[PDB]
Parts: C-alpha cells; structure tokens; sequence
C-alpha cells in the first residue's frame, strides 16, 4: 500500500506566538476565537481554504491593541497539511 | 481586557 | 490543487474544552495563587459551536477540565471509530504558558502531548484525514510589542 | 500611525517536525530543499502563493521513504504572515 | 485577498548558510564524536541559488559556519538597510536537534534566536515585510514512522 | 541516504 508520515495532516492554530499573552474581552470573547469564527463564517461559503482564512485572522488580530499595556497579539498557525483544506457549507 |  | 475530501455529514467531531474556573489552581499551585477565572470564555465556546455546526460538525463540549480530565476525553476520541468522518477538530480554551496549556487544577499539558494522541498510528481511522487543533491560551506572560507601519 | 506585532510577517519552513531526522541524499541534495526548489520554480510563474507551494512540498516529501530504516519525513511550516506571499517571476 | 508588495529588483537578500564540515564538532563536543560531514549540501546551496536568483533575489552564501559566525552574519543583515527591499530570506543547511541548529563547531543555536534577529523592532527596515526562513536540519534522532493510506 |  502507500505510506505517509505518522504526523501528516495536522493544522495547529495558536492564538499567540510563544512567550506571550493572548487577549480575552470578558464581554465579547477572545480576540483570536472571535476573529476565527467571523472569518470562517464569511469565507467558507466562498470556498476559501483554511490557510487563507488563518492569514486573514493574522491580519485582523494584528490590528487590535491593548491600550492599557501597549500590547499586541500575533497568532501563529503551524501545519503538516498535504492538501488544501476547505470546509464546504453545503 | 484580560489575559489568558 | 489537491483538496482533502470533505463530504461526510457530519464532517467529524469538533471537541471544545472550555476552561473557566481556576479555583483548584489557585488553591494547589503556589505560583498560580492569583491566576484568574476566564470570564467570558463561554462566548467563545458558543461562537465555535455556532460556526462549526453551520459547517456540519458534531460538537462535543466539555467545561472546566483538569489535565487528567483532558487526557481522558482525548483518549475517548482517539479510540473512537472515525471511519465515517472526513475531519476531526479539537478546540482548547484555557490558560497556558510556553508550549503548554493548564488544566483548571493548574497542572500542565504540553501541546504536543495533546496533538500526538491523534497521529495516524494512534488513531488509524483518521489516517490521511485533517486533524485541526485551535488553542486559545497564553503562551507566557510577556506583552507582544507593536511596531509602526504604513497604512494599507 | 498604525501598529502591528513585532513578530508579524514571518514564515518558517522546517524540513521536519520536532524530534525527528530529515534526509540528505549525498548525490542529489536533501528531500526538503530539492522539493522546495522544484515546486517554487514550477509554481511561482503560475502566481501560486507560498503556503500553497509549501503544502505541495508536504505532499511530495510525504511520499518519499527510507527503505533501510523504514523512515519517513514530515516537513512543517509555521507562519505569522498577514497577507498572501507570492514571488512573481517578472 | 491582500498580497505583500513584491516588486523591488532585487526583491531582497537571500542568505544561505551552508554547513558541511563538522570536524570541529567531532573534536570538541563529546556527544558529537561521530557527527558526520554533510556530503552533498552544496547541491542544495546551488539549487537555492538558481531558484532564488530566478526569483530576483540577491544571494549571499556563507559556507561552514560556527554558531558565533552565524550570529555575526545575522547581525550584519539585521543592521543593514532593507528599505529598498520587499522581502528577506535566510536558508540554513546544517545539523540540528530539538529546536536548534548546530554550528560546524557543535555549539547550539536555538531557532528562535536566529529568527528573532529580524523582528520589526530589531530590523525596522523590514517592518511589514515578509521574512522567510528555511531550515534544512534534523530536529532530533528519531525516524518518523509511516502509516498506510489509500492511494489518491 | 544520510540523516541531518
């Protein structure tokens, strides 16, 4: 038969790069998850793939700020995906 | 805002 | 472009581990004496439920999980038959630190110990199928700094 | 002005997931770099973006094997990119 | 979809750190007594040169680098003016272990210590511009196992 | 084949 690596086909979406905080608004949810869900709901019907969606989450979260501590947040996906990943709405 |  | 098959109904399971209450951590782990409860986290669990149900996933929520409880839940799904599924998603909403997530008890779970339960050897019925993990946690206590750039 | 995260706009292409070897044929080069260069040379003229290219490298490298030790190799990109990355040939 | 600007000629620098000779490591670091020279690595340096010159990058090769030498080269480029460039690439061809790459001397360089030299604060003339690192090294000594799947 |  054909063989692929044991660790193939994973996508890990982290809310932040290492060493840093990520943000949660008690009244709205987290910057990462809320952005993720908005982008999925908008773009999955358009047939966009998950890496493209996650790039948009990077862009959106990168524009947010914490004006108390002058903080930012940088999400970071990592992947061993071997094909395009789409979640068709149909 | 709070941190995780 | 090759595309993963994504036609099953449901597409697969979407686990949500939603950690709010960190009283056990505050009580048991000295350095976590002041770790806060994650007020608002249910708004993320709800958003993920709405989103992934709309996308045809079967949602499996679990609230306020210690590390051992997290491993137990993952073990259940690792042993499950995913033959009729096209994908598997696991979302973790919790506190964390470098490379790890915390249980509500303040014990640590390395991220790799969570994802590694779903390798092709450990879960053969997901072999060749996408496995997606979303981790909403801190990865340390530093504030990421900003840099000035021109507006798009 | 506008601000983004200090760690924005990175792409890290690893030849392997953590803990594992990657392969080098002394007579041809490494599985990862040779696959990377072939995919870039073929697809950059087509306007394909780097994440799509790196997905193809994952697929190609995943089909190779070491029949001495029954070994495989799984590359892994990680990114904080906020836009599509293309390398136009023109 | 937003796309990074990529119109400059040259696009940017493409560094290639090409480590072949590990005699210093074999001599100095007891556990690396039998680490081998990386025969064939010049074929990768050449392929990357061809590829990235075709893509309009200015190639900057450096062969047989110790860890301190690698840091010196990176420091030079961190301090350089990239204002007229649209991108920066750094390729490392070497031995490595978990999270690290080895210099020819067998000293360790954490991967984050290499990439972090090019953050927007440390290299403002690359702020908002893509920074791409390709690392061809082992990340440990285990052989990744295979899993059987149906043929596409 | 060799390993890195």
């Amino acid at each position: 038969t054909r063989y692929i690596p044991d660790e193939a086909d994973f996508l890990l979406g982290m809310a932040t790069v290492n060493n840093c905080v990520s943000y949660r608004n008690p009244a709205e949810g987290t910057w990462y998850i809320q952005s993720l869900c908005q982008s999925l709901r908008e773009r999955c019907p358009r047939g966009d793939d998950i890496l493209t969606i996650l790039t948009e989450v990077n862009y959106e979260v990168s524009n947010k700020d914490d004006k108390k501590n002058m903080g930012k947040q940088m999400p970071q996906p990592t992947f061993t995906l071997r094909k395009k990943l789409v979640f068709p709405s149909d | 805002i709070e941190t995780x | 472009d090759k595309v993963y098959q994504m036609k099953s109904k449901p597409r697969g399971y979407c686990l949500i581990i939603n950690n709010h209450n960190f009283a056990k951590a505050r009580e048991k782990v000295p350095k976590l004496h002041s770790i806060r409860d994650r007020n608002g986290t249910h708004l993320d669990a709800g958003a993920l439920t709405t989103t992934f149900e709309e996308l045809h996933f079967e949602i499996k929520p679990h609230d306020d999980c210690t590390v051992e409880q997290i491993y137990e839940i993952l073990k259940i799904y690792q042993l499950m038959d995913h033959s009729n599924m096209d994908c598997f998603i696991c979302c973790i909403l919790s506190h964390g630190d470098k490379g790890i997530i915390y249980g509500t008890d303040g014990q640590e779970a390395p991220i790799y110990e969570l994802t590694s339960q779903f390798t092709g050897l450990k879960c053969p019925s997901l072999a060749g199928k996408p496995k997606v993990f979303f981790i909403q946690a801190c990865q340390g206590d530093n504030y990421q700094k900003g840099i000035p750039v021109e507006t798009d």
